[PDB]
């Protein structure tokens, strides 16, 4: 599991413009789920994934993780097998591409964890044409592409190497439609190999349809830690804490104040149109 | 029509295909209008055209006419002045060192007196929610936070042509909705022309016109309520229908049938109600 | 982190002067660091070295670990060459290189020199801001107006020179993260597998910095920004009391060397 205990992080503590990132977090997400970190903009859900991988080392708290215990005095030493096992995509796309070409960037990730050039290679093109790029990209530049293709790219390079841990921040921002539906069903199909994603994501709805937990930040607080569901009962608490509803819930809210109430509480499309057809039969 | 692009090529940097090839639209002048499409279309490129920044592969063929005036290379700083962008990057927006100065660098390119730029400021900073950090570097900031630092230094000039390159990708539905009222407003009040390219469907079924782009090419053009029921032209490229057509299909294979004429959410509502009272 | 070119906020008084005033002192006091010739004028213009840095109100610490490597850089400059000239007294003179007397006071000059422009230059970057570091520059480059020369071009040159050492930190500390999470180790072995590990970076680190320098004119020019001519200014540029305070510091400084040079 992926444990917090009283986890604080301050950016530059001593400057008079000291910023609390972190208050106290304390959570445990577990091995296997799909987990979706929600929160308003700036409620420090970067520096929590940048923490996951021990990017950031906490000013207080102790961190376990894959085997490894983050604390405050911890060091970059002997930190490659922690990020081994756990794979981090930045929120933008730039601050993650470096190599010449595509498929060179794509493929770093394995040649640092032991793959051969083939083993390497092959890894590289799957993972490639799973994230829906043109064959003829492999060979262009990572900065000669547009904001999806980038995103596009820097997925594929987190995901090459077969981590165990997958951090995604905002992962399907700047991908169409297509795209972020693809990006959706390919990171529960990797859930379903076998492995823990963590989600930052502003829509609701990807929440409702994929994560089986849920993390709710405000201002570095920990708000909520539960599942959809309950996270989702409350419209009230929802908007009290800068959070918001799928889609399916609000027209079901809508439903039932114009006179048509449903059973229970819909928040996936399927689920509202089968609420829907159950109320007219 | 507020901008003519006419029989437009732009090949990048060299590139061996074109990013926009022979590509050409009208955008009504005080409109909404939502360019969208797969990514890779160069729908960017388009934003970077309009407003100078790239210039199309033959001059003396294709033609970019901003409000009147024929953009070139001795007119870009007179259609500068009227297309105001925010970037899809919010790092490639920012040149002032606090918020407060990025927001007024563009006041200050328009000889804005300073009494009034104090205000302009103070009241864009504070529309799009970041009045807490007017004084801080915008780099040092969220993607949001930064999303919402590069709206504000475009709303605070109110240029003639507002063009939002998915400025609302990073922020929360709360966010969203915020700043997106805010865009409305600001463009009621003022006449201004809005071109927002997104990946937001939902945003794109309320625009004014709806411009639909595939491999640089104008693939269909149209009112919302005559793009959107075209699923399999959308579906086969990239793109998605709005949540009630979803809805809609949803219902029509559980075996509820409704009328084609529904596009918004209180439509259905009304044809289910309608359909259950009997 | 490295604060040389990176504007650092604050609120005491040197913040307050003008960046025209502090642009003149800074260039004033670089002139009067060649003007040493005395041992008691290198160590003169060191306490006011020092004291210029003390204005700035950042912790000792927080300067001295912004300033470390390039200090590092000026002392092995010096170092260099205390070995390579010699005279008056030898010491050792062990194998090609040698050490002198009057080697060692001249890298000791060298390196006050050298650390003291440095010190300067950043106090000057760290509490004015970029743009205003800019105007500053085209202001003072205001009679070069003569014979038909574009000041501005140069000014903003001349900044973004000034702020592509922030960049190329920045940009360092981007490219180590984003290879550390995907496996890189700049931590293991020695002094040349780590330099193995890091040689690959240097390109990437020139090009990504030169294209952000070249980002920030595209940014300033998309939003209108013909030049500097006909703006106006959200912060108030005038001259105040305050501005007193480097002309005494000009004065002061100039009046003990004076007295004090070899001369
Ligand atoms: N480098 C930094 N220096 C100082 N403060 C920072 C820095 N990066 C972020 N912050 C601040 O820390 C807080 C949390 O930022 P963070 O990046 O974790 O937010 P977030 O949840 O990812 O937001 P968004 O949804 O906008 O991406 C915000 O108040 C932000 O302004
Ligand atoms: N700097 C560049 N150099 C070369 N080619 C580029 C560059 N930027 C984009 N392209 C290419 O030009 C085409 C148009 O991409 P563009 O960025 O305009 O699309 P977009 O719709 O804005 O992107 P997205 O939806 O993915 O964010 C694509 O084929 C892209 O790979
Ligand atoms: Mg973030
Ligand atoms: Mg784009």
């Amino acid at each position: 599991a992926i444990k917090f205990e009283n986890v604080s992080y301050v950016y530059s503590p001593g400057s008079p413009l000291e910023a609390i990132g972190l208050d106290q977090l304390n959570f445990s997400l577990e091995e296997g789920k799909f987990i979706a970190l929600v929160g308003h903009t700036g409620s420090g859900k970067s520096t929590l994934m940048q923490h996951f991988n021990a990017l950031l080392k906490p000013t207080s708290g102790k961190i376990e993780i894959a085997g490894y215990t983050i604390t405050p005095e911890t060091g970059n030493k002997g930190l490659k097998d922690l990020r081994r096992k756990v794979s981090l995509a930045f929120q933008f796309s730039e601050a993650q591409l470096f190599e010449n070409t595509v498929l060179k960037d794509v493929e770093y990730g394995p040649r640092n964890f032991g793959f051969s050039e083939d083993e390497a290679r092959e890894a590289a093109l799957k993972w490639l044409k799973k994230v829906g790029l043109k064959d003829d990209l492999i060979e262009h530049s990572p900065f000669d592409l547009s904001g999806g293709q980038m995103r596009r790219v820097a997925l594929a390079g987190v995901l090459a190497y077969e981590p165990e841990i997958i951090c995604l921040d905002q992962p399907a921002a700047g991908l169409d439609p297509m795209g972020r539906l693809e990006m959706m069903q390919l990171f529960k199909d990797y859930q379903a190999a076998g492995h823990t994603v963590i989600l930052v994501t502003h829509n609701m709805d990807d929440v409702a349809d994929y994560a089986d937990d849920v993390l709710a930040l405000e201002h570095g607080r920990l708000i909520k830690h539960a599942s959809p569901k309950e996270v989702f009962k409350d419209s009230e608490w929802l908007q009290k804490h800068h959070l918001a509803e799928p889609r399916s819930a609000r027209f079901a809210a809508k439903l039932e104040a114009a006179g048509l109430k449903l059973p229970g509480q819909p928040l996936t499309m399927p689920e509202l149109a089968d609420a829907i057809k159950q109320s007219l039969k | 029509s507020d901008n003519i692009i006419s029989f437009d090529h732009v090949t990048f940097t060299d590139s061996p295909r074109p990013a926009l090839s022979d590509l050409s639209f009208a955008i009504e002048r005080g409109s909404w209008t939502a360019l969208i499409g797969h990514n890779g279309s160069g729908k960017s490129t388009v934003s970077k055209l309009i407003n100078g920044l790239l210039a199309p592969d033959d001059l003396d063929k294709s033609s970019i006419t901003v409000d009147g005036v024929k953009l070139g290379a001795d007119t870009v700083w007179e259609v500068r002045e009227k297309v105001g962008i925010v970037f899809q990057n919010p790092d490639n927006q920012f040149v002032g060192a606090t918020v407060s100065d990025d927001v007024a660098f563009g006041l200050e390119n328009r000889a804005v007196p300073r009494p009034e730029m104090l205000k302009i400021v103070a009241q864009a900073v504070a529309d799009v929610g970041m009045a807490d950090y007017a004084d801080s570097e915008p780099s040092n900031l969220s993607g949001g936070q930064k999303q919402r630092v590069a709206i504000a230094g475009i709303l605070a000039v109110k240029p003639q042509v507002i063009i939002l390159d998915q400025s609302t990708s990073m922020l929360d539905p709360e966010g969203k909705e915020q700043i997106l009222d805010l865009v409305r407003k600001i463009k009621e009040d003022n006449n201004l022309t809005v071109i927002s390219i997104t990946h937001d469907l939902e945003e794109a079924a309320g625009a004014d016109q709806v411009l639909v782009l595939d491999d640089g090419q104008l693939l269909d053009q149209g009112k919302p309520e005559e793009i959107f029921p075209k699923v399999e032209m959308l579906k086969r490229i990239g793109l998605d229908i709005p949540f009630v057509y979803r809805l809609k299909q949803l219902l029509k294979e559980r075996g509820i049938v409704l009328p084609d004429e529904i596009d918004d959410d209180e439509k259905l509502v009304q044809s289910l109600w309608q359909l259950n009272s009997k | 982190k490295i604060i040389i070119g990176r504007y650092l906020p604050g609120t005491t008084f040197v913040y307050r002067v003008d960046p025209r005033a502090k642009l003149l002192t800074t260039f004033y006091f670089i002139i009067m660091i060649f003007l040493a010739n005395n041992w008691v004028s290198y160590l003169v213009i060191s306490i006011f070295g020092l004291a210029y840095v003390f204005a700035t109100g950042l912790k000792a610490r927080v300067f001295w670990d912004g300033v470390k490597p390039m200090i590092w850089m000026i002392v092995f400059t010096s170092l260099l060459q205390t070995f390579f000239m010699a005279g008056g007294k030898v010491y050792w003179h062990w194998w090609i290189f040698t050490l002198s007397s009057e080697g060692l006071i001249n890298g000791l000059y060298v390196f006050i020199r050298f650390a003291m422009i440095i010190l300067v230059s950043t106090v000057m970057t760290v509490t004015t801001k970029p743009l205003e570091i800019a105007d500053a520059m085209e202001w003072m480059l205001t009679p070069l107006k003569l014979f038909k020369v574009n000041v501005g071009m140069i000014s903003l040159v001349i900044s973004i020179a000034l702020r592509f050492v922030p960049t190329l930190f920045d940009q360092t500390v981007k490219i180590m993260n984003a290879q550390r999470s995907r496996g890189a180790d700049f931590n293991d072995g020695g002094l040349v597998k780590r330099a193995k590990s890091v040689v690959p970076m240097l390109v990437p680190l020139f090009i990504d910095s030169l294209e952000v320098a070249l980002d920030l004119s595209t940014a300033m020019e998309s939003r209108g920004y013909k030049g500097s001519e006909g703006r106006t200014r959200y912060r108030i540029l005038e001259w105040s009391k305050v501005d007193l305070i480097p002309v005494a510091y000009c004065l002061l400084l100039t009046i003990l060397m004076i007295t004090t040079r070899k001369h």
